RNA sequence: GUUAAUCUAGCUGUAACCAGUACCGAGAACGAACACACGUAGUCAAGGAGAGGAUCCUAAGGUUAGCGAGUGAACUAUAGC
RNA sequence: UGAGUAACGCUUGGGAGUGAGAAUCUCCCAAACCGAUUGACUAAGGUUUCCUGGACCAGGGUCGUCCUUCCAGGGUUAGUCUGGACCUAAGCUGAGGCUGAAAAGCGUAGGCGAUGGACAACAGGUUAAUAUUCCUGUACUUACAGUUAGACUGAUGGAGUG
RNA sequence: GGGUAGGUGGUAAGAACCUCAGAUCCGGAGAUUUCCGAAUGGAGCAAUCCGGUAGUUGGAAACAGCUAUCAUUAAUUGAUGAAUAAAUAGUCAAUUAAAGCAAUACGUGGUGAAGUGAAACAUCUCAGUAGCCACAGGAAAAGAAAACGAAUGUGAUUCCGUGUGUAGUGGCGAGCGAAAGCGGAACAGGCCAAACUUAUCAUUAGAUAGGGGUUGUAGGGCUUGCAAUGUGGACUUGAAAACGAUAGAAGAAGCUGUUGGAAAGCAGCGCGCAAAAGGGUGAUAGCCCCGUAUUUGAAAUUGUUUUCAUACCUAGCGAGAUCCCUGAGUAGCUCGGAAAACGUUAUUUUGAGUGAAUCUGCCCAGACCAUUGGGUAAGCCUAAAUACUAAUUAGUGACCGAUA
């Protein structure tokens, strides 16, 4: 599943409104990184988080 | 014709009874694989016993199963065993007397 | 040891002509499902003699009653036939 | 209970014949039949005069005890204090 | 493993389970809508002449090609000339 | 209606018998094709079509006392044969796992998967129908204990062979 | 339990029995419930094959009977344990849930066409329709205002009529089509987070379990007093009672004649009614039968309601003052898209980027600013009216009557 772990946020599904307004279905994917992330067990572990809960997890000082 | 079967001894003698009964009911429905039973109708009735007797032992928690717990046969079995002995000891002879 | 196996036994002019000989091979008919050993044990344990080869048959079910507007088929059936040793005999 | 038994006596009301008394031997209730000893014999051409059922609406129950050896109805709503439930005609009071 | 297990060779005894096993295997039982001139893996494969499983005739064995009986015109197919 | 027209899809002659009825059925005798086959054994398939007795609505390109049709009764017998209980190939499935909006897809260990590898039975006879299966005669194998003697065995793994 | 006098299911007569010591039958509750099948010991060509483990019986032993157990995944608990010393991954064990099916119907949610219309066609419509897929449920979803929107105003949601085919929107073409307001069915609003306080965690707590508190004419906490013992339910256990559902019991009244195969018709003289609904009976029956109206009745199982007790939750008016709290990668802003009646626009959602404030606040009243006025997001829960009926029971039809 190309949808992160921690929530999940999944794709976006719209259309691709060309010029002269043409319909074509099309995709949207979430940014995925492999930042890691430390757990309150040890246990470190690397998870593919999307971008904006990085920055969450970036203020909250979870690494 | 089943509380008077509950009194009986619901432990022990119901199996003797169910051992009999089926030993009987065999012995009916190989008398009917020929001729010479002139009673149809027992055969319906004895099943129709068994169906009671069980009822009675599954009811209370017991199975019939687990409450177990040859005049000239053996002479021609000897025979045949030493009919054998004769033929692997003609045989065996034969081998040996070859070599 | 329930001796469910022994359903029945069948008298053709086949069994009579192999049974007035001297080995005596009689013949049954057992549950479907029952195998030799069983058949064996059972027969010791309902007559009383250890039997010496025991053969099984199976006849697969046919179409039966043929064209009668409502046709059928068939029983599938076990046979199993009973050798006894030389001098000896028993009835059913 | 049931307005015909086996057993008692029994006249027709209606068909070939009229005032036929005679004693019932068999009743087929799922199909409404009787069986009346005497009463429509019809000669069975076997390739016999075995009787021919007559549907209960044409039967009738028969007094016996009044000195008119009449036909009437039946109660059961009599139940008497040392009884079960009894037969009693609705013009008389005749136990069965 | 020795305070003997395991194997080898022999003797006595015991046991050897489950399904298939018929018949057809094709100019009438299979695949062709059929008792349809078609198709379908492998095996055995006699004698004379012959290089041979070719070719002609026969053997072991096996079949009566499930409409006939006539006549012997035109005409058609097939052979012969 | 076309029409009682085309068609009836490779082959004979007779004797005796049956039967109400015969070209058509049973027997006999010839005759004519097949013979690297129309013969004999089996795999694949089909699923009782097999054997005996009976019947002749329908099916049979005619008829029929007869049929591979119909009816009643019957027949298939394994330690060693074909296959499981042993083995694996292509490949299939596939715990965890990977990827994918969803279903699913990919795939590791394991497991399946013969058309192949390894495994011990021959001859003859018998019934209407079965036969390395039943029977007769002679055999071998793989386990199991108990026993006599000898010997220290030596695998879930390594190697050789296969 | 009911219920009588026959019965052993239909093509079904005969044969052999059971039964009026109360069978069959009918209703409630039970037990048995081979094999495959989510299929789940391992396989597999579905309904077959091959087993392991622990007991017991037989046997000298293989081996065979007879019992129970043996899938995976997730959570929790315990044990064990790597490269690496500790630790985690992993492995083993124990307990509890589901995995599937179907009512071709209804609901939500994801994804999502084309034919066709436009007299062609791409924007558009068909259409967020069909289909594929996930997920339940007896109904679901939604929901208690950061609202409507123009006023000395309404006061959760849902559903019906009207507003109206309106205001608008649309290659301003085809077409699409509300939100207010109004009349109605039904009507309930509750609870956390955080301030503060308690106990304990090498208390580095920034964590665990309590108290407390729930918001807008702003509220609550913090300091201090008065009045309270009570309604109230979106609700736990018992007891009692009522009314039903599942077998059934009683249940009025007629003879004569003619045609006639048979009269129940037709005709004569009667009769009964809380029953002249219906079906059968040799032809069209109120009175031959079976029922119906009516009056009744349940050992056992089950439903709705009510009463009494029973927990948990729930209650009110004031005084002090720069005290503290009032849901953060959040609301916005930008780039691409969409839901909404609107073809992108206030409002609403979001794949990418950036990113605030804290009652003198924040948002809103179709771009926007000021004034005035309304409401307090960024946390949860919610019966009723509503949609649907393959199913059980009673019944209906200016519905079909074997090419329907
Ligand atoms: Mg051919
Ligand atoms: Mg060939
Ligand atoms: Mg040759
Ligand atoms: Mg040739
Ligand atoms: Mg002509
Ligand atoms: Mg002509
Ligand atoms: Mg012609
Ligand atoms: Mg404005």
């Amino acid at each position: 599943a190309k949808k992160d772990q921690l929530t999940l946020r999944g794709p976006l599904y719209g259309n691709n409104r060309s010029h002269s307004k043409t319909i074509t279905r099309r995709k949207w994917n979430v940014n995925l990184q492999p930042c890691k992330v430390k757990t309150a067990d040890g246990k470190t572990t690397r998870i593919l988080v999307s971008t904006r809960t990085l920055r969450t997890l970036k203020k909250h000082n979870r690494l | 014709t089943v509380a008077k079967e509950l009194r009986q001894k619901s432990s022990e003698e119901l199996v003797k009874l169910v051992i009999k009964l089926k030993g009987e009911l065999l012995e009916y429905r190989f008398k009917l694989a020929h001729g010479e039973l002139d009673k149809p109708h027992l055969i319906n009735q004895t099943r129709r016993l068994l169906a009671t007797i069980l009822t009675i032992l599954t009811e209370r928690k017991l199975n019939w199963q687990e409450e177990q717990a040859n005049e000239a046969a053996v002479n021609a079995w000897k025979q045949h065993l030493e009919a054998n002995k004769a033929k692997l000891l003609k045989s065996r002879a034969k081998r040996e007397d070859a070599s | 040891d329930v001796t469910n196996v022994l359903l029945k036994p069948v008298l053709t002019e086949k069994v009579y002509f192999n049974q007035m000989g001297e080995t005596k091979k009689y013949v049954f008919v057992v549950n479907p499902k029952a195998s030799k050993t069983r058949v064996k044990l059972a027969f010791e344990l309902v007559y009383g003699i250890k039997p010496l080869k025991v053969n099984t048959l199976i006849r697969k079910p046919t179409t039966i009653r043929g064209g009668s507007r409502f046709p059928g088929l068939s029983k599938l059936e076990k046979l199993a036939v009973i050798t006894l040793p030389k001098g000896i005999a028993i009835s059913v | 209970m049931q307005r015909i038994k086996k057993g008692d006596k029994v006249v027709v009301i209606t068909g070939k014949n009229k005032g036929g008394s005679g004693i019932v031997l068999k009743i087929m209730p799922a199909r409404q039949q009787a069986i009346v000893e005497g009463l429509n014999k019809v000669t069975r051409h076997k390739k016999v005069q075995q009787e021919a059922p007559i549907f209960l609406s044409k039967l009738a129950l028969f007094d016996q005890k009044a000195k008119q050896q009449t036909i009437g109805k039946i109660k059961y709503v009599m139940d008497p204090k040392t009884n079960k439930k009894t037969r009693v005609f609705k013009k008389s009071n005749n136990t069965l």
